[PDB]
């Protein structure tokens, strides 16, 4: 009595076509539980219907033939988790894919977990500096925030990700443990010659020890391609739940949507708006709530997102763009014509914000920036009404004086994340109106140069605001002094 | 009854039941789960199977599994020991405070008020706020309506609503959130107590909150709206006290319903909506109002899809509204916060023989001048300023001047703006645009106008900015 | 294995089988034939039968007829006796030569080089064109792809970049023909020949030929590409060879693609394309790559229908490649050759770091100018120049003489220009545009750059219309 094939723990390939399997026995498995079919290929119970189970599968489906035994796991889906993945490469399912070996891993975590609720969380308090003016100045970002990057290709929407990974090493390399930002990648969709670029760049900026990279590339299986944001997520919650900070960045958001469009259209659901599942909003919704600040009762740890979308044509009020800004606690609109017209990053002031505001800011930070958003919006404005020098008073010249002057200054290179400290200088700078007189031109030349001064001379000052973490009435004054003279010794 | 799963496709679970089939509506609860999984009854296919929609996550759920019919729709505690605690879709705690002991529960689906049930009293309800107060008014015992795309300040505005109203309120209040944001409703809890509008301690909480947030399953954010909904309209007849309720995001009630509309097996509508939109909205919103026994002031924050106000969704809401307050993503991305738009908010009470008419020959006069500046601004944007005339080039200005004056800082956005709460009352409001439209002040600058309170602060800034 | 026809549409045949189901993607071939039909297997549809896709018109095809398993993929001729040769989808000859013999066989079907086996070394690649140099250049081992809308200047680009570079190659090339004009074929073909590319005596061609043109059923067009494909992988692996790989076009694999796939039964995606559009790109643009074992520079010719970009085909290409040229219509219709929309065009080699700061700063300040150009276009267009700004009108002169000195004749264009076709070194470029940038030019007329190599020659023509 050969009983190893029963059809309650087992099932057979009714039949097999684009990735979905109708497997016939399956009487115990549950939904969303992983099987294995004969080929070692890992699939997930989707459908449970009266008479199969339609199996979505983890793999090449060009192993799998009609008849083929599968095989529950018992197992809801899940992937291995913790310190021992930072500085690898990992799959959808976490398998290594650098060839460097095999994970340590003693801990495991369902892909799919809710996110925490009301009285586990605190108000989110902490920076989350990201090295970019424009951004850790206007549309600030804290630990434990959703902040979306948003834009049409070639936007420099991973750039924004990049750098500010990149910039962690700052606290990473530090002593402070509260500090400390491990940062997780979740490439989707993307090219494997990309993403091997990408991890070079992060190697080579000595940021991998402190990544995790899951890739589900463009030739992964679309279950592959979906999984994988939850899949990454769920090791970033590790982090989060032990009292450790992580950043996770999923880039991008859109083409897993297409992922499961395709996966969900060929288990034969009807498709909604635009194609896709009638879910969509859903399917990212659910993800994203997991970023979150815990209280200290549950560690005070923290999982921070930076999702990506891709627009077309600039339209951010696309059904899927607006389906994910409703969901973060922001974003971060780039315009390729801000790009092309000088303005990098292509932030866009006006459209880009943060629903948590200075509370993720330093007091050095909100004592420079705190009005400059809405000043630069109505900054633009004005730029506009007066394309036509229209009989123009002086507040309002004074305005378009300003307003270049700052524009110029949020300007900002690649791979050069500033130190907090140091933005607080510059802006100040600007702000304070003693460049209202530097020809705008000039500028960015001036930036450079007095970061110098500072920098290297100063760095008495730089410490202390970098340490008391405001400008103290010394400190202000102490600044005055440094801009006001070199400006001029500048300007000769 | 003990019917068995037979199939699991998302949220929708068909149930097959041997004898006696549960009646539409009726919960039925999932045997051998951790956690407490309820169904609810959505149809019978036939064949004693009904199809349901799940209250919660159906993982693990195995084709066979055994579940009971409750023998009612569902039910939650309802009454005045829901106060200053958070409930679930399904009434339960999830705060950690314990159980809520109430002498009774509530079926979350029950039939409107008839219609000689209806009241007919309309009296302002002044918020503070120069935009609303002005130009679109709400009123005490009406349905208002925030209406907004994706991060153009429905939850600030409710939020500045509640400080500035439920604050004083001598009353209960229930603030349901529906399909939006976790980090939210812990903002909300922990300042309804670091200001004693919920007491942890005592019986002095004067608050009850319940919340089905976007992390969940598209059955619980088709259902906490009703809950909550449920949960103030005892305090309506029950007690018959003045309630207050507020709903965020009324939304994500009905994309909640087209989220499983598929898999209950529809055609889809227009727009992608399922087919019962209007009514499955109708026969929750007429629940949502005031009646004879008791008061509500319910104030919904409406999402709109793609900014498009005729997504069925947001247009198919307006009628429910006693008072509309559309905001804008054109008019925020200028920096006017609260970004309503002046020409589109409008209150049932913008009657002169409600408001009295220096208060309507304002609002209208307001009105008028932004419209007609809203004519020449693409024009004069080509074609240039130096050919209109004097009397046309006057209104630009004043224009520009009110369209600042119309904003304001609010209190709740401090972290936003840099700039202190300002409240204004009602007076304050009138005349400082009354005098604006009168010429008074065509020599101080716009900015001076921009984020401000009374027109006073817009006078003494213009001084400072006088350098 | 024998089965028999079950079903037949167009072509998706249905074949059942009694003893052995061939897995998917196995080809069988069709008895009972005046010629080769092979059919590919796509998917089990349970009850012994097996859902396949013709290779070949199917018409004559009666149910009940025996079908043969071939027990494997799609298999065709690999290794040097396919240089100079014109292949099939299923890999017979097709130029009349005889047959290919050779020593390996491929099968169609392959996994895409592993994430350990990419490589990231970035060298620019030249090509003469002062645009792509400029603004977009290519690199070596990279990925180039051609948006184009029809008649645009996709595949004249592909010619002229195959004469700039192709022809002085070391390594290597592969051309695929996938859904366009027979005759295109044919005028290569014979055009190979004549330069010696291509030589039927002696074993010198250095070039090998697959076509599945405009003519052929949507299931060979859903698969020459993968044959073309194949073939590089070829030179690039086993020989760890320099290739070169032009596809014209690679859209129509997509378009064949939506053709069969309502047949296969599928719910459509949006704008009636199959569903698996995304990841059937994927698995093939992934194996189209350089590696540690061997480079392959690619160029393919990307069609966009009614000239929307937004087009779910194009829209999906962009992701795979590393340097991107946009064909636009508009400027086609200006006149301006190539049709290279400037602001439109990309590549992951426009940085300091690699093509200098002299390159880059140069590029990005072309592109400011047209930027800029473009913002005081919707007021020139109702009121011209007039109430323009001194300064405006400034940045509107230069970009103007820039708009025209971005323009190009091409050899292989020479009988619709009217004018030799030039090739402008890359040194040559970055300095003529300087020079307009730092207005060395503004007393000349525009006319001056139009149409012209080096800026040298656009002073002379300057001297001319003077
Ligand atoms: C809508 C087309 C746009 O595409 C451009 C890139 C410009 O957009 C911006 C951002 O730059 C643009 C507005 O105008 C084109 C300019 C075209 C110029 C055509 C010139 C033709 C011409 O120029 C001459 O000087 C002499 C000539 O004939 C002897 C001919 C035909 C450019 O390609
Ligand atoms: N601050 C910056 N200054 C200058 N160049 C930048 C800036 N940030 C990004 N880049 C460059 O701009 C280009 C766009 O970068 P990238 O972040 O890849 O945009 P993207 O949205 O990822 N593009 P894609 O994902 O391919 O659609 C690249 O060349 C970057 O090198
Ligand atoms: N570089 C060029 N210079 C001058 N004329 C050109 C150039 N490229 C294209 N043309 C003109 O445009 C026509 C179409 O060129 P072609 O390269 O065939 O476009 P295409 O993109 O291949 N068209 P199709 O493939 O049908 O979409 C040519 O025959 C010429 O008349
Ligand atoms: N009253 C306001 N004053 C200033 N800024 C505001 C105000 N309301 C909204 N904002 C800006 O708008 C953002 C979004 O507002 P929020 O209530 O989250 O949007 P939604 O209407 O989408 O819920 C805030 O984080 C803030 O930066
Ligand atoms: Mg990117
Ligand atoms: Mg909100
Ligand atoms: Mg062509």
């Amino acid at each position: 009595a050969d009983t190893s094939v029963d059809l309650e723990e087992t099932g057979r390939v009714l039949s097999i076509g684009d990735g979905i399997a109708r497997v016939h026995g399956l009487r115990n498995v549950q939904a969303e539980e992983m099987v294995e079919f004969s080929s070692g290929l890992k699939g997930m119970s989707l459908n449970l219907e009266p008479d199969n189970v339609g199996v979505v599968v983890f793999g090449n489906d060009k192993l799998i033939k009609e008849g083929d035994i599968v095989k529950r796991t018992g197992a809801i889906v899940d992937v291995p988790v913790g310190e021992e993945l930072l500085g690898r490469v990992v799959d959808a399912l976490g398998n290594a894919i650098d060839g460097k070996g095999p994970i340590g891993s003693k801990a495991r975590r369902r892909v799919g977990l809710k996110a925490p609720g009301i009285i586990p969380r605190i108000s989110v308090r902490e920076p989350m500096q990201t090295g970019i003016k424009a951004v850790d100045s206007l549309v600030p970002i804290g630990r434990g925030q959703r902040e979306l990057i948003i834009g049409d290709r070639q936007t420099g929407k991973t750039s924004i990700a990049i750098d500010t990974i990149i910039n962690q090493k700052r606290f990473n390399d530090g002593t402070d443990e509260k500090k400390k930002l491990y940062c997780i990648y979740v490439a989707i969709g993307q090219k494997r010659s990309t993403v091997a670029q990408l991890v070079k760049r992060l190697t080579d900026a000595d940021a991998m020890k402190y990544t995790i990279v899951v890739s589900a590339t463009a030739s992964d299986a679309a279950p592959l391609q979906y999984l994988a944001p939850y899949s990454g997520c769920s090791m970033g919650e590790y982090f989060r739940d032990n009292g450790k900070h992580a950043l996770i960045i999923y880039d991008d958001l859109s083409k897993q949507a297409v992922a499961y469009r395709q996966m969900s259209l060929l288990l034969r659901r009807p498709p909604g708006r635009e194609a896709y599942p009638g879910d969509v909003f859903y399917l990212h919704s659910r993800l994203l709530e997991r970023a979150a600040k815990m209280n200290d009762a549950f560690g005070g740890g923290s999982l921070t997102a930076l999702p990506v979308i891709e627009t077309q044509a600039g339209d951010v009020s696309a059904y899927i763009p607006t389906n994910v800004i409703s969901i973060t606690d922001g974003q971060i609109f780039l315009e390729t014509e801000l790009f092309y017209k000088g303005i990098r990053p292509a932030i866009n002031v006006g459209l880009s914000v943060s629903r948590v505001g200075s509370a993720a800011q330093t007091r050095a930070m909100k004592q420079v920036a705190g009005t400059m958003k809405l000043e630069l919006a109505q900054y633009r404005e004005v730029a506009a009404f007066a394309q036509f020098g229209s009989d123009l008073d002086a507040a309002t010249q004074q305005l378009l004086s300003r307003g270049v002057r700052l524009t110029e200054l949020l300007k900002q290179g690649q791979y050069s994340p500033m130190a907090i400290e140091e933005q607080v200088a510059v802006i100040y700078a600007g702000v304070r109106g003693y460049l209202d007189k530097l020809e705008p031109s000039k500028i960015t030349k001036f930036e450079n140069a007095f970061l110098s001064h500072v920098i290297s001379q100063h760095q008495a000052l730089l410490g202390k605001i970098r340490t008391d973490g405001k400008i103290s009435e010394e400190s202000d004054a102490k600044l005055k002094e440094i801009v006001t003279n070199f400006l001029a010794g500048f300007e000769a | 009854t003990t019917g068995r799963i037979v199939a699991v496709i998302g949220a929708v679970v068909d149930v097959q039941f041997d004898e006696g089939l549960p009646p539409i509506l009726n919960a039925l609860e999932v045997q051998g789960r951790e956690t407490r999984l309820v169904l609810e009854v959505a149809q019978h296919l036939g064949e004693s199977t009904v199809r349901t929609i799940a209250m919660d996550g159906t993982e693990g759920l195995v084709r066979g599994q055994k579940v009971l019919d409750s023998g009612a729709p569902i039910r939650i505690p309802v009454g005045p020991e829901t106060l200053g605690r958070i409930m679930n879709v399904i009434g339960e705690p999830i705060d950690e405070r314990g159980p809520i002991k109430t002498k009774q529960f509530a079926a979350i689906h029950a039939e409107a008020p008839e219609f000689v049930e209806m009241s007919v009293e309309q009296e302002i309800l002044v918020t503070g706020i120069k935009v609303v107060d002005l130009l679109a008014p709400y009123a005490k015992g009406g349905k208002i309506g925030l209406f907004g795309g994706a991060g153009v300040g429905k939850t600030v505005l409710i939020m500045e609503l509640i400080n500035n109203v439920a604050k004083a309120h001598g009353g209960y209040s229930v603030f349901a959130g529906v399909g939006e944001r976790t980090r939210e409703g812990n903002d909300l809890y922990h300042e309804m107590i670091e200001s004693g509008v919920i007491n942890l301690k005592d019986a002095t909480s004067k608050v009850a909150l319940v919340y089905g947030q976007m992390n969940e399953p598209p059955g619980a954010r088709a259902r906490v709206a009703l809950t909550g909904l449920t949960v103030a309209e005892y305090f309506r007849d029950q007690e018959g006290q003045d309630v207050l309720l507020f709903i965020d995001n009324i939304f994500r009630f009905t994309q909640a319903g087209s989220e499983v509309s598929a898999l209950l097996g529809r055609i889809p509508s227009a727009v992608g909506y399922q087919p019962t939109l209007a009514t499955d909205m109708g026969t929750m919103q007429e629940r949502i109002t005031t009646t004879k026994k008791g008061s509500i002031t319910s104030v919904q924050a409406i999402y709109v899809p793609a900014d498009d106000l005729t997504d069925p969704a947001p247009a198919t809401t307006f009628a429910h509204l006693d008072a509309t307050t559309v905001l804008s993503r054109a008019i925020a991305e200028l920096g006017i916060y609260p970004a309503v738009d002046p020409l589109d908010s409008t209150s049932r009470i913008m009657d002169p023989n409600i408001v009295g008419s220096e208060h309507y020959d304002v609002a209208r006069g307001v009105q008028k001048i932004l419209q007609d500046y809203k004519s020449l601004q693409d024009i004069i944007a080509i074609l240039g300023m130096d050919e209109l005339s004097e009397e046309d080039k006057l209104t630009v200005s004043r224009a520009r001047k009110i369209q600042r004056f119309l904003s304001q800082p609010f209190q709740v956005a401090e972290v936003f703006t840099g700039h202190l709460g300002k409240l204004v009352p009602l007076k304050e409001t009138i005349k400082g645009f009354q005098q604006i439209l009168a010429g008074e002040y065509d020599h101080l600058p716009e900015q001076a106008f921009y984020m401000v309170g009374p027109i006073e602060e817009a006078v003494a800034k213009a001084d400072k900015l006088a350098e």
